[PDB]
């Protein structure tokens, strides 16, 4: 189970190499040719439309696998036996036009994606070859996931930088979580070659990420654990990886996350009531004389809702003073140049405008042109 | 090995971490096997040193398993003390280690060329505002070329609005963090095997000068690096032209370009005071627009979009135009092919000449001058014969090939005037009775950059010109600023400076303003530094201040703006959405605006068309021959001298002008005609080349249309663009 299907996925890698190998060393001490060479970059590009379908189905055909896991994992040649391996014949020669569009061959044989291609695909020959099922390294596949921004941004769904780069940590993150709970998963359940198999707890899939969860939390229960050797040294690893990957990215998520406008949005209209915006400079100083004059408790009329059209964020002075006046008084972020920013006020439908100056300035001139 | 700073101070704490780490679970490893003196070792469980490491390290982590934990008493000290100690310990190092992984140039590396893949380098003052321009015109979606992968080179870290605008064009853009005078920063971009380089410049700046400077600097890193390489750049003033002349590898011969904005700048504006409008003609003509006719628009808003997507390629003509003259040729060109004919690279040292006269021949394999709605119709001009392709109806079948002056004579000139002799009140500018002239508001401090205004007056002063036919320029500013410009611009005939801004009615109403020919205004004071919408607010109040004021509305008028959005401001009847996009809005077809955000999308056709820069400056500047460059490098001025018969010969050259179909011999045309006959009629009997009209809007604002086709009817009250020849 753990050697005779493992073996035979290292037997495409290694004499994978030797091929290309002996090839360099031809060429180091000294169509068919390059008709498909181009053709190939030319199909899987990512500009042209083909490019684009083709990595479609390879994030979609990669998850097919995934899910069969789930359900294979939980239950511990069927039917969905030889559903997976109609992906994997498309992941080869997937993985063949690859080889000949890309220059690099001793570079690409060394790669990401194309060692999930060593550890997954072989097995699942194996294994309707000797007619008896292993769960293996299907868990691989959710690395596939990754390429989740590429179709976005491409898609134009995402856009600015803050989202692109924060929905970019979400994927790394599963993935990252489901491919780890199969590494426990191979090693609980298997044991060791030390003890020679003598100890080995079984644990399911879905009750392994409840254990790497609360460790990458940094909660310890205790309820569940490793009590294989080779389980205890990956969960130390996991842990040392994991505080300086985490702590790392918090920095440049708190940027996104932090680094955005605090007011906004658009003014909300009741039926039949009037509204007033207000414009230029809007300070402490000159709001807290205008609103005692507008909103003064000895006045018999309806309470016309001010609003503030300021382009700069408040003061801490001010801030208090707009949400102590909160029923009759709003503001928002924004200029009164943009017709973006005219157009959520309503001003169309608004009673009023006012323009408020700074009375002491320098250039005075200049203060009235704007 | 380990060299910098960062790298050691890292590496130091690495040891320390596992050398206590390690350390510590030995000495666990002899307190929880042994036991204790208290008890008399009673209590003793054992432990491996292998499976003690995971009991620290968890407790390290503080994660907290409690699989395996210390019974002993003096176990548990040690631990609570190794807990006392590492959350002091770490927890002060942390924001030294944070120090070193965060302090990082966050872009780097180098350059990875695809093979069979251009790409081109971009350098200097590359800013949101100036990149945006700049990717618009060259990645273009109405564009049938390779994709040329731009790669920016800036020292400084770009700002969040265009660290997302450089990841939107994802595939198309490269960023790197670096110089452009380091051989370092130079060999990992590759620009040996690059194939071109631009420098784009700092358009809005207190020292102007220096600006250039660096940029000239730049060129001189880039051209030792590797002579052989095509470089463009972007200067203010016209007389720092003359610096890249100093430069030995500097060959215009073999792909080098300059762009000026001065020059560039004011021509334009100047061109639109001889003919209206001309501004947007040749604005729209060089620069990509995307044609795109929806059933929402008017019938004039549509005709104006055919217009702007009729752009300038050049290509070798047939055997057939051998022997014949430039108006025979185009004939045939506009009748027969449906094709405009601007000009003929001339052999002689080549040369290019705009609509030369029937004297003029044309030789074997001579490079024609086209307008047209694309490069795939200018085709028709190569594949053509006389006796095969004679009587075809439809054009798309023919594609078969089996068949008192300056030393220079371009400008007029006068002796060296002081300021005092130009000078007015306002009463001797009401006494002087102006008609028919030249207004300038320019906005100014004394302590503000020069424009360089020669570049406007310059090409109002050609030699094509009569001189009673001049029209006088009345400029309009304070004193202190043109003191300093003086220098330049008292070399030229009919000038009047007024003193005192242009705000004051007292000022326009003594000048004249009532009668002219185009009212001028340009700012020049230090914009883009404060706000970014309240920039032209000078320039927008004295736009609407004109309009408004009445005398016993109707005014020509044009404007220099920094913002294209500001351009929302101007006009009255704004039918139009804030979304919209600069070139299709009202004022702009008109020609009562002018961007000078135009001059960035000239360095993207100046790099695709290597004849292109050349083309306009011929057109704007009248006759500015490279002689002026080395001429005005030397710092005497503008030399006099009467001139020979050979010299005072070269004046007689094409201009720009408008024709009004109200009265003349072609008002014929004007009750019913077409565009097609008037165009052959002109070019047999005159000697007239025709490019496109400026009606009226509706049946006193005017759009344009740059070359219409032939069955396109004219009213009486339309007028013509027009390239004469006397």
């Amino acid at each position: 189970q753990w050697y005779s299907f493992l073996a035979s996925s290292l037997v495409t890698f290694g004499s994978g190499l030797v091929v290309i190998i002996i090839y360099r060393i031809v060429l180091w001490l000294c169509g068919w040719m390059t008709e498909a060479k181009d053709w190939a970059g030319e199909l899987i590009s990512g500009q042209t439309t083909t490019g684009r379908i083709l990595v479609g189905l390879v994030f979609l055909l990669s998850i097919a696998s995934l899910i069969i896991y789930f359900i294979d994992a939980s239950t511990n040649s069927s039917t969905t036996q030889q559903v997976d391996l109609a992906f994997n014949v498309f992941f080869m020669i997937y993985f063949f036009i690859r080889f000949v569009a890309a220059n690099d061959k001793l570079w690409f044989w060394v790669e990401l994606f194309s060692f999930v291609d060593y550890f997954t695909i072989p097995p699942s020959f194996v294994a309707i070859y000797l007619d008896r099922n292993w769960l293996g390294l299907r868990f691989l596949r959710a690395l596939r996931l990754m390429s989740i921004p590429d179709i976005l941004t491409y898609l134009n769904v995402l856009k600015t930088s803050t989202l692109i780069r924060l929905v970019q940590l979400v994927v790394s993150f599963v993935s990252l979580w489901l491919t780890a709970a199969g590494f426990l998963h191979l090693l609980e359940n298997s044991g060791d070659p030390f003890f020679d198999f003598g100890n080995a707890q079984h644990l399911t899939y879905w009750e392994c990420l409840y254990f790497l969860m609360v460790t990458m939390s940094t909660v310890g229960f205790g309820d569940i654990f490793a009590t294989t050797v080779l389980g205890r040294t990956f969960v130390v690893i996991f842990i040392m990886i994991f505080i300086g990957l985490f702590a790392s990215f918090i920095p440049e998520i708190a940027e996104i996350l932090g680094k955005r406008q605090k007011y906004g949005g658009s003014y909300k209209k009741e039926r039949g009531k009037r509204h007033v915006v207000v414009c230029g400079y809007i300070t402490f100083d000159s709001v807290s004389n205008f609103l005692k004059d507008f909103l003064h408790k000895d006045r018999e009329d309806v309470d016309v809702e001010i609003v503030f059209l300021h382009k700069g964020l408040p003061g801490l002075e001010l801030e208090g003073l707009l949400k102590r006046h909160f029923t009759q008084v709003e503001y928002f972020w924004g200029s009164v140049m943009d017709a973006n920013d005219l157009e959520r006020v309503k001003i169309q439908e608004a009673d009023a405008c006012l323009v408020l100056a700074n009375k002491y300035c320098q250039d005075p001139d200049q203060e009235d042109a704007a | 090995v380990l060299k910098t700073s960062t790298l050691i101070r890292l590496v130091q704490l690495v040891v320390s971490f596992v050398s206590l780490w390690l350390t510590a679970a030995g000495f666990l490893h002899l307190l929880e096997n042994s036991g204790d003196p208290f008890f008399d070792f009673g209590n003793a469980q054992h432990l491996t040193y292998w499976e003690c490491l995971y009991f620290l390290m968890v407790t390290m982590s503080t994660v907290g398993f409690g699989d395996i934990f210390a019974t002993t008493v003096l176990g548990r000290t040690f631990v609570v003390i190794f807990i006392m100690i590492f959350i002091g310990l770490f927890a002060s190092f942390i924001p030294e280690i944070a120090e070193i992984l965060g302090k990082r140039q966050k872009y780097g590396g180098s350059y990875k060329k695809e093979r069979g893949k251009r790409h081109v380098v971009v350098c200097g003052y590359i800013t949101f505002d100036s990149v945006s321009n700049f990717l618009k015109d060259f990645l273009h979606k109405d564009r049938e070329d390779v994709d040329v992968e731009i790669v920016f080179l800036h020292k400084g870290l770009p700002g969040l609005e265009l660290e997302g605008l450089l990841k939107r064009h994802f595939t198309q853009v490269e960023y790197f963090w670096g110089s452009v005078m380091d051989a370092n920063d130079l060999e990992r971009v590759k620009i040996q095997e690059a194939d071109a380089c631009l420098v784009l410049a700092n358009k809005y700046c207190q020292d102007p000068d220096q600006e250039d400077a660096a940029n000239i600097m730049r060129v001189i890193s880039i051209k030792n690096y590797h002579s052989d390489i095509k470089v463009i750049v972007q200067l203010l003033q016209y007389h720092n032209k003359a610096y890249l002349l100093n430069i030995p590898s500097w060959d215009w011969k073999r792909g080098d370009d300059a762009v000026c904005v001065a020059e560039l700048k004011l021509g334009f504006i100047a061109q639109s005071c001889l003919a209206p409008g001309f501004s947007t003609l040749m604005a729209n003509l060089f620069t990509m627009r995307s044609y795109k006719p929806t059933p929402e628009m008017s019938q004039w808003q549509t005709d104006y979009m055919r217009g702007t997507g009729m752009e300038m390629y050049t290509e070798y003509l047939s055997s057939a135009f051998n022997a014949l003259t430039f108006p025979e040729a185009a004939e045939l060109c506009f009748s027969k092919l449906k094709l405009l004919l601007l000009a003929i690279e001339v052999r002689q040292e080549s040369t290019l000449a705009i609509n030369p006269g029937p004297k003029v021949k044309i030789e074997n394999a001579t490079q024609g001058f086209f307008i047209a709605e694309s490069a795939e119709e200018v085709k028709r001009a190569f594949y053509y014969c006389k006796n095969c392709h004679a009587n075809v109806s439809d054009v798309r079948q023919i594609k078969k090939c089996k068949c008192k002056f300056d030393s220079t004579g371009m400008f007029h000139w006068c002796p060296d005037r002081p300021l005092n002799d130009c000078l007015q009140d306002r009463s001797q500018a009401s006494a002087s009775g102006l008609r028919n002239h030249v207004v300038v508001c320019l906005f100014a401090d004394a302590a503000s950059p020069l424009i360089g205004l020669r570049n406007l007056v310059m090409p109002l002063r050609a030699s094509n010109f009569h001189y009673h036919e001049l029209k006088p320029t009345i400029i309009v500013g304070n004193l202190d600023y043109l003191h300093r410009e003086w220098k330049t611009l008292q070399n030229f005939p009919k000038l009047s400076i007024l003193p005192g801004s242009p705000l004051n009615r007292a000022n326009l109403r003594a000048v004249n303003i009532n009668l002219c020919d185009m009212c001028v205004i340009v700012s020049a004071k230090d914009r883009n530094m404060e706000d970014p919408n309240l920039v032209d607010k000078e320039a927008i109040l004295c736009s609407l201040n004109i309009k408004a004021m009445t005398f016993d509305a109707n005014v020509p008028l044009i404007t220099e703006l920094a913002n294209d959005s500001n351009v929302q401001f101007l006009d009255q009847d704004d039918d139009d959405d804030p979304d919209t996009e600069l070139y299709m809005t009202q004022p702009f077809a008109c020609g009562t605006a002018f961007a000078v955000s135009v001059l960035d999308s000239l360095m993207s056709t100046s790099y695709f068309n290597d004849n292109a820069l050349t083309l306009i400056r011929t057109l704007i500047t009248g006759g500015a021959t490279p002689e002026l460059e080395q001429i005005l490098a030397e710092g005497a001025g503008m030399r006099g001298g009467y001139c020979s018969p050979a010299v005072l010969a070269n004046r007689d050259r094409c201009r720009v002008a408008q024709i009004s179909l109200f009265d003349g011999p072609l008002a014929q045309f004007g009750q019913g005609g077409h565009y097609g006959e008037l165009f052959v009629y002109a070019l047999r009997h005159f000697g007239i080349l025709c490019i496109g009209l400026y009606r009226f809007r509706d049946t006193s604002k005017r759009y344009v249309i740059t070359n219409p086709p032939e069955d396109f009817p004219l009213l009486p009250t339309d007028q013509v663009y027009v390239l004469t020849y006397k």
